[PDB]
């Protein structure tokens, strides 16, 4: 089974620039048995390239691809606004045919540190017998951000859940949530709850915390 | 009669997929520049197709010289299984013999092998005999 | 002109079966191969299957061999996917996609009109298939009660609903400025949870009331909850 490993996993570029993609193949494809697709959120994928670089129907000459052996690249000479989306490579040299994992091309903006907030379990949810703590990371860039939960400053794990929003349609930023879920019995037994945020835009990590009941 | 004449002319696939009493069968066909094969369609009575192993069939005489030339001979005496042309010749020669006309001359348009294959069915003469075929057979009275 | 319409979606339990249909129009259907591609939650495209013009050659991704069967009906211009022994990990959006209208044999000969499934130039809008054993339930909505940058933040936590999707509006839907609705998260229980948030002036909190409108069609549910400090 052919395994496809793409790189980079995503690209931060700006209109007018050239983008260079990368897809590594495990075993040897015959250069002309490679395809590339484009996919925006909320729309069906559209074929861009087959036959290595034979242009698919409707695809402008601005797109070009190539490569051979175990590495293949795609190059977009000058990105436009409609071109920010996710791109996948595809090999059809040997069954099972397989896709790469995709590389996302996103809108570049200035660096923006996160705005950090912590929300305790509400009294309602506790009364119902569950305890959820929510940490909000608002309007930050770049995407990479580490969120760690701490209980009495002890690091937790396996009992938290993250989630990033789609890139903002107005300011091209992201927002992210981290959700700590705890039982009620344990919640009343402990004091300190903390959300730790590490991010490119901060000079050092910022910690928001509260003590239960205050 | 003392002498008869006969004229002959006859013209004579790989994979045929057959569907839907007539046959709507579709198959690859070759045209253009030695590579690109446009897949065409046709039709075919079940008698005209042979089975072989989905459902894919193929075309079932075999030799075309005797096709035509047999239509020549038999076109002479006023007369008009499949897997042997040779037999159907000895058949035609049976009718004509049974009417009295000894074959006169026969023209043909591994040659020595083929003639001797005919002379075996006709018992004629080597010095009498010599994809598409047009062939002629002359009948003489004996 | 060219379009592909899928049908047959819905909720099925593990071990169940389901039948998908894809209708093609605007081209000579009989000449083309077809294939199916899916996208699981948070995954990329994964090649599932493909078949040629008459369904005589059908093959499958290693991860789906055995459980999935592809078929086609050239008489009524339909292609099908019969999916048996469905499992939760197969939960994904499934796209029908048109293949090529030619192929090439080991001799290098090109066959126009005998399409196959090397790549896909036409893709359906997609039909959702969700494979889970969880029972349809309406959400429990808990308020997320409140400052950084000079403002407060609030939201509703829509938790333990099933299946996706939900839709959220604020004050009927007139309040869009500053609303972030997060992607749903699958909890350990196999039920979904998400938060919806919106940024507002800290001063305007006391004056005006905030209610979040939660919609969950699978159970034809609609839930509002007012947020009090
Ligand atoms: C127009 O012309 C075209 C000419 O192609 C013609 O279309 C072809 O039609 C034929 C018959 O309908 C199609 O042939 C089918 O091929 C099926 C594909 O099977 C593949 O997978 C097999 C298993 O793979 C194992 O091994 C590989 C080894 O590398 C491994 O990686 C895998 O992981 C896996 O372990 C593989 O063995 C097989 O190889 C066959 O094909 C090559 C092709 O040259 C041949 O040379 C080999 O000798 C070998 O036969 C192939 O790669 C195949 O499954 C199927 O065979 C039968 O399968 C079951 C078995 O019981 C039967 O019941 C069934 O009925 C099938 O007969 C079948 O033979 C061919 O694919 C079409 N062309 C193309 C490009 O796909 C059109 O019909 C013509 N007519 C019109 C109107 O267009
Ligand atoms: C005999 O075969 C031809 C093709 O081999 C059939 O033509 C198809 O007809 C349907 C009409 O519903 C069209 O949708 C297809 O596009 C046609 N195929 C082609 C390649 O043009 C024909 O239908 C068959 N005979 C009958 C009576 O239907």
């Amino acid at each position: 089974e052919i395994v496809l490993t793409q790189s980079p996993d995503t690209l931060s570029l700006s209109p007018g620039e050239r983008a260079t993609l990368s897809c590594r193949a495990s075993q040897s494809v015959h250069s002309r048995y490679f395809a590339w697709y484009q996919h925006k959120p909320g729309q069906p994928p559209r074929l861009l390239i087959y036959g290595g670089s034979t242009r698919a129907t409707g695809i402008p000459n601005r797109f070009s691809a190539g490569g051979s052996g175990t590495q293949f690249t795609l190059t977009v000479n000058r990105l436009e606004a409609e071109d920010f989306a996710v791109y996948y490579c595809q090999q059809y040299g040997r069954s099972p045919y397989t896709f790469g994992q995709g590389t996302k091309v996103e809108i570049r903006r200035t660096v923006a540190a996160p705005s950090v907030f912590i929300f305790p379990p509400s009294d309602e949810q506790l009364k119902s017998g569950t305890a959820s703590v929510v940490c909000l990371l608002n309007n930050f860039y770049p995407r990479e951000a580490k969120v760690q939960w701490k209980v009495d400053n002890a690091l937790q794990s396996g009992n938290s859940q993250e989630s990033v929003t789609e890139q903002d349609s107005k300011d091209s930023t992201y927002s992210l949530s981290s959700t700590l879920t705890l039982s009620k019995a344990d919640y009343e037994k402990h004091k300190v709850y903390a959300c730790e945020v590490t991010h490119q835009g901060l000079s050092s990590p910022v910690t928001k915390s509260f003590n239960r009941g205050e | 009669s003392l002498i008869r004449i006969g004229h002959g002319f006859d013209v004579h696939c790989v994979t045929l997929h057959c569907t839907n009493e007539v046959r709507n069968c579709s198959f690859n066909m070759t045209t253009e520049l030695r590579d690109k094969k446009q897949k065409v369609h046709a039709l075919f009575y079940k008698l005209d197709i042979v089975p072989i192993e989905n459902s894919k069939y193929r075309l079932i005489g075999g030799d075309v010289a005797l096709h035509a030339l047999t239509d020549a001979i038999l076109g002479a005496a006023a007369l008009g299984k499949n897997a042997d042309s040779r037999g159907l010749l000895r058949e035609a020669f049976r009718q004509v013999q049974e009417k009295g006309y000894k074959i006169g001359n026969v023209d043909i348009t591994h040659i020595d092998a083929m003639r001797a294959k005919i002379a075996e069915d006709l018992q004629c003469d080597i010095e009498q005999v010599n994809i598409a075929c047009e062939a002629v057979a002359l009948l003489i009275r004996q | 002109e060219v379009q592909l319409v899928e049908s047959g979606g819905g909720l099925i339990r593990p071990g169940g079966s389901l039948r998908l249909s894809c209708k093609g129009s605007g081209f000579i259907f009989e000449n083309f191969g077809f294939g199916w591609v899916r996208q699981g939650p948070g995954k990329g495209l994964e090649w599932v299957s493909g078949t040629n013009w008459n369904g005589g050659d059908s093959r499958y991704g290693d991860s789906v061999k055995g459980r999935f069967t592809i078929s086609r009906d050239n008489s009524n211009n339909f292609v099908y996917l019969q999916m048996n022994s469905l499992r939760p990990e197969d939960t994904a959006i499934y796209y029908c996609a048109r293949g090529t209208d030619y192929t090439i044999d080991d001799q290098g000969i090109r066959y126009q009109g005998s399409g196959t499934f090397w790549y896909f130039d036409v893709w359906g809008r997609g039909t959702l298939v969700t494979v889970s054993s969880a029972s349809t339930k309406g959400p429990s909505v808990f308020p997320l009660a409140p400052t950084s940058g000079g403002t407060a933040a609030l939201g509703c936590l829509v938790k333990d609903y099933f299946p996706e999707p939900v839709t959220v509006s604020w004050n009927s839907g007139a309040l869009t400025s500053g609303v972030h609705t997060f992607p749903a998260v699958l909890q350990s229980s196999g039920l979904y949870s998400l938060s919806s948030v919106v940024t507002v002036p800290s001063s305007s909190l006391g004056t005006q009331t905030y209610i979040c409108n939660v919609n969950h069609k699978p159970s034809n549910t609609k839930v509002d909850k007012k947020v009090e400090p």
